[PDB]
């Protein structure tokens, strides 16, 4: 069902419960909870964290994460494992650093193109943006938050994708991510309990600006 | 008295992969 | 009616042990439903069901020659019965309610007394119990009390409980059914023809790009656990190795390469490529054979296919 | 007193199988309502109510000619009935309570016995079962015991529950009421005129604007899961297209161009612009067929407009 | 029928104080289980299952001579058996139910009354009852009615419960067995053959690599609570000291060093090296007789081991 | 049959106020047990075991002249027992099923009637009920409904329940026993010497490092809700004082300097260094008679002990 | 057994509406208790315990001339008796089992027959019933169902419940029994003395330091609900002002002011200093009469002193 | 697990009007 | 809306002796 596979090398699968998690830009994340069994044996006592999961949803969306928290619970003559795991489009972000302080004006492409680094993967932007001016570079900090900080100033939205080819993730850049999807909803046929919730605590009718 | 801790720990649990 | 208990490592039998029983009952298996109801919507979503237990119950008593053994006698049953060690139980009935036959009051013919004291009915060696159907059942106990009816008469209520798979597990595979080679073990509850060589009950083919198989089991043998294991001789060279299968989905083979006489183990949800080191990374699912009629199809003419299964039902 | 079950793929009923049933007893709809009480006012407000789940219960016994085969026919109706596969039932009755009829006791017109040990009662064509009403039910069963009483007789307590909808499903289309091709599936429960091809029966109307017809139902045909279908040619060339109906909302298709031939299938909640390329962004609402008259009134003659749909029972 | 209670420092029976009970009843141990149901298979996972608790129950009634003493005798009842204290019972039967005997009504030959105004068909010394078997069971009381019938009869209705472990602890160590020392405490219930010296009796012995055990319980004494202790006079001097085990784990003794003559108390989870100062930090594992033959195999020849245990039984 | 109760105040017993009981049944005591199962071990540790509650059950009912006065008789019963306010219960029985006696129909000897129409059996003074026993318990009372059966015969079913410790309490103090000045008091259910002065009636010694004490109480008074209370001479002058006692732990008075003829008031858990301004910070521990032989072992000689406490019974 | 019914603004009793009533029970008060349970100790610690509600219950049935009357007459008991206003019940009862008298079948003295179809044994004035006590209850009421027996005959069964306070409020003041002026509303289960102007009697003191008090209710008047309500001319001027109680708190009122022939109206945790603007911060406590002597100690000789009081009962 | 959404929802109520 | 106060008493019990 999920196969999962050391770092180094050949994959082994394992039937479990997933439950799965994706925003628009913010970090997917997913979690499940093994148990052991005359099956899983092999693997659930030799699971070291960091362990490549994917396969999740069938032959089709191989979208490889990495497992990073690790419960073991012991469930009558047997233990469970319950466990976390992120995508590597953005672990792999969270891998490396940037110690050369940007500063300055900056064009998008530059600033996206001097994070991806080493990281393999590649970024576009759809349609013409802007360009601004970053104070201070993240010399101790991850090329995710200087990300997020990009995406702050010009790419108000992102969406990644796993294009066919291998070891790639585009990101298309682009304000207000949207695609359109044929499906629908209502009330009597897809949508249970509809929660409407109109917060305005901090709103805005007028406004200056300097 | 109980209760707390069960909140708590799924809220550190949710600490993990909250932020871009 | 003597509730046979095939435990790993040994076989036990209850009226071998003095332990006469009234009958057994087996409930069917608790349907458990997963259904969601729309808020407004006259009618309710079904998002699932799905079998989970077979409970079983069996009130066994027990006579002895005195009061004290009683106490011994209950022990036994206990030592002998209650194991959280999964089990096989194997159910008997007997094909007639036996009566003792005529005989004659002429200071000979008399009657015959059992170890316990009743009247053996069973004169001929074709009186005795049978085991009824050539099935068994993963089962474990749940709690007794034994209320004491006067004498040396006392019940017990034995409520035994589905392990691992709520289904009656045939016993012995479809390879025995291949080679008549075991006797016993096939019951007419399992519509067998006796063609043996004939269709319908080979699961030995050879040299073919698409054959065919009759599942005599009632219930699906969807689930791993079962022992659904297939073994196939390659036939033909290849890079990718496709097979389809109805009541099923398709199974892939892509991104490694084979060898014609190389031979693979498909186990349930688990490839040995060859029969170690398992390369089981290559489309992940599973066969599943419903009943009668499952056809396959190859891609290559395998010159080998053979695949013993066990039958369950429902 | 059959018990009818119709499952995907084959149909079976319990009688052919030596299987007598006592009875059959079909529970209303439990009704889930949805009240809110007001915190100190003398009465609660109805927020909702709705119906739930139709739960059958069915006793059926079986008599064998030998005390072995219980466990044989035992295991058949488990194998034969304990489906969450979601099956078809049907439900069938009786005409009369038959007795033997009048014989001569002069070596001849002898009585004749089934299969099983009964009386055969049913000495002409028209004395045996029929299918008491045109409907089914989406069904699914639930746990049973066993117990056996004497001899060979045992008894089992059947208990069958709704799937989907807590509804009595009618078999058949209405266009079947249209044209009268298959016979059976329209019982007199169901207030059906004979003038067929006259009002009441014509779900096939031709060049108009506005027309009438009469949803046989009791029960309304708002839920989508209802195999409610319409599918229109247009008539006339328009940029936009409502049609208004009664005991049901209002339905525009504005924002999309359309043709006069060109036809749309109007499935619930769905629709199909010619057929596929679903086309179902524009006011998604759906009909609602109450019972009797449900007038419609389109706004440009459509040239065909016909729609069957499932007739669905409280 | 007399519910021997072994106390902390007393020893108590029943009739002896005027308390005649009807019977007793042992329930079986109330099997706790642990299951885990997946969320879309038909089959749950057993985590575990485990014994947890033997409730027995005895009902005891008491006649008197007049109505007060009822007070007095229902007191000491309270004041004799309702203790927290965990107590040893031990069960009592009798090997047949006696009457009276033939006498002459010559004047002569007269019957004998009880201390309670009861008839004394225990005429001969070897008509009172009996030890039942040769185990106990650590027992506490749950709370008591006391229902007076007419008269002087009361009824009474003790609801006792196991304390620690859900087994019946045998009296008497496995020594006992080895040394024909102390007589009782060794009932058919265990079968033990009568060669004393011979195998299984003997837990002594010496200058030996491997041998043989039988543990003779039923239950298995995997639990440390249970009484097993050894105690091994090592033979040879080593570093090391590895001792494998069958129906068990393997055990060692690394990163400390040894001397032959040197002994080794093992207690359950628990190390003394040479009977005080406890070096326990090596590789913390308990072993485990099952029943019946319980292989070990040291690895350089002890020249002595021997150890005593108690057996469990369910 | 009489159920007395001594309130804060007060002295009552309901036949007295033409309250007749049927009978009073007093239960045990209602053990909370502390297990905590070990995860998968067969077999549950005992963290702690205790005795809760001694719930007293008395259905009493009422016979008046004429029906009005029933609600009045009601009234009484209410006003007499349902007291929050803790009361020491008192248990009354008869000592014979007294009849009506032999008499003469001769216009002479004729029969008595009781203030309630019944026939007086009570001829002589030696008829009438007794204090079965010397002990009282503190008591509260729980919710009653009043059926009322013909005429005026009315029935209620009185629920006590134990107030603070679930015990027998013994009335009188060990003091009553020393100096045999209160009479009653002091029933044969505490098997007392008659030897007043000798061994196992005294708690009164003068002059000894150790001594001897029978606590005639089943119970233990470890509590110290109990009336335990000790009072010493210490005879000698010391800076530390220890004293040791068996059925209990061990005693220290260290840091505080005393002399000899100075005195201690030794009340549970607490001590009156000289009757007043307590010194108790040294050593917080409280003695513990359990049952017969406590003996106690001072260290100096003092001059005089003595102790009056409660006996306490289960 | 009529169920008198006093409401907010009418009087109303059953019998005058042709409604019979079986009879009456009145449960005692559900004592909430309030325990708490020390974790290791034999004995669980009272925080509280304290009365809630005392539960009434009535079945009562109707006969009527014709079948549909039963309707009206049905209807007519709900809007008469199921009223959420906090009614005041009264009981009856009667003195005697009536039965028809002695008459004479001469063609005269026939019998007489009730507006419904009994037959009248209240020939005399001094035949119907009576209030049998002087006492009410704060009462509602709690659903009910009609069984109709045959004929004209239907039962209901009425569940009363108390309202505020589970208590026998008594009907009238305490100065009615100063002042003989009414008349009933004075039963005998109030045990009272003659002696009009007598003690325990009167509440109207006058020039007095200190007095005494008999307080008749059962129940204790510490709840302020209940009417008790004093009003005091102070007699001497002052700064402050303190008056003490038994079975009840201290009183004082420093801080303010006063005058001799001011008066001071003491309600219920309430002070009007001269009737109005209530002058009430200082030291609120309330005062309690439990039952019997309430002795009362002012301070400096008020020269009146009078309170009307409620008494209530349990 | 269903738990801490529930006061966490609570919580975020709360937020409004909390402050002078 | 009953629970949130619970947790957040034992909250702010845990916030005595939490700092060294």
């Amino acid at each position: 069902t999920i196969t999962i596979k050391p770092p180094k090398g050949n994959g082994a699968p394992v039937p479990v419960e997933t439950t799965l998690v994706k925003k628009v830009n913010a970090d997917g994340v997913l979690t499940f909870d093994i148990l052991e069994n005359k099956y899983t044996y092999e693997v659930i006592n030799a699971i070291g964290k960091r362990w490549i999961v994917s396969h999740v949803e069938g032959e089709n969306d191989k979208k490889e994460y990495v497992i990073t928290v690790i419960d073991r619970k012991s469930e009558g003559d047997r233990q469970l494992v319950e466990c976390t795991a992120r995508e590597i489009p953005i672990d792999k972000l969270m891998i490396d650093r940037i110690y050369v302080n940007v500063t300055g004006s900056f064009t998008v492409e530059r600033y996206f193109n001097i994070v991806f680094q080493g990281t393999g993967m590649l970024f576009e932007v759809e349609g013409k943006v802007k360009s601004s001016k970053f104070e201070n570079g993240g010399e101790g900090d991850t090329r995710l938050e200087m990300f997020k900080k990009g995406l702050e100033h010009f790419g108000l939205e992102y969406k990644i994708t796993y294009d066919k080819k291998k070891d790639r993730y585009k990101f298309v850049l682009t304000p207000f991510a949207n695609q359109k999807a044929s499906y629908f909803i209502s009330d009597e046929v897809n949508a249970n309990a509809i929660k409407l919730e109109e917060d305005a605590s901090d709103f805005a009718t007028f406004i200056r600006g300097y | 008295d109980a209760l707390t801790s069960i909140v708590n720990g799924r809220n550190a649990k949710r600490n993990s992969e909250y932020y871009l | 009616d003597i509730e046979l208990t095939k435990k790993d490592g040994t076989v036990i039998k209850l009226s071998e042990y003095g332990f006469i029983v009234n009958d057994i009952v087996i409930d069917s298996m608790q349907i458990n439903t997963k259904y969601q109801d729309k808020e407004n919507m006259n009618g309710r979503i079904l998002m699932g069901s799905n079998y989970i237990s077979r409970d079983i119950v069996v009130p066994c008593f027990c006579k002895v020659k005195n009061r004290s053994d009683i106490a011994y006698m209950r022990d036994m049953l206990y030592s002998l019965t209650t194991d959280i060690e999964p089990m096989y139980l194997r159910e008997i009935r007997r094909k007639e309610e036996l009566n003792y036959r005529f005989t004659q009051p002429t200071s000979d013919d008399y009657v015959k007394l059992d170890k316990n004291n009743f009247p053996d009915y069973e004169y001929s060696r074709h009186d005795q119990q049978i085991y009824v159907n050539g099935k068994q059942y993963k089962v474990i106990f749940n709690g007794v009390i034994n209320p004491k009816q006067k004498g040396n008469k006392v019940s017990f209520e034995l409520k035994f409980e589905t392990t691992e798979l709520p289904y009656g597990e045939s016993i012995g595979t479809s390879l025995e059914l291949e080679e008549n080679k075991k006797v016993g073990l096939w019951s007419f509850d399992f519509n067998i023809d006796w063609h043996a060589g004939g269709d319908k009950r080979k699961y030995t083919f050879e040299n073919l790009s698409k054959g065919t198989v009759y599942y005599h089991g009632s219930a699906p043998n969807d689930q791993f656990n079962m022992y659904k294991k297939i073994t196939i001789i390659l036939g033909e060279d290849t890079e990718s190795f496709v097979w389809n299968l109805t009541h099923a989905e398709i199974m892939k083979i892509e991104g490694i390469k084979l060898k014609a006489g190389d031979r693979i183990v498909y186990d349930s949800f688990r490839v040995y490529k060859n029969g170690v080191e398992i390369s089981t990374e290559t489309n992940i699912s599973q066969p599943k054979f419903k009943y009668g009629a499952n056809k396959f199809e190859f891609n290559q003419t395998v010159q080998k296919v053979q695949f013993d299964l066990k039958f369950y039902y429902k």
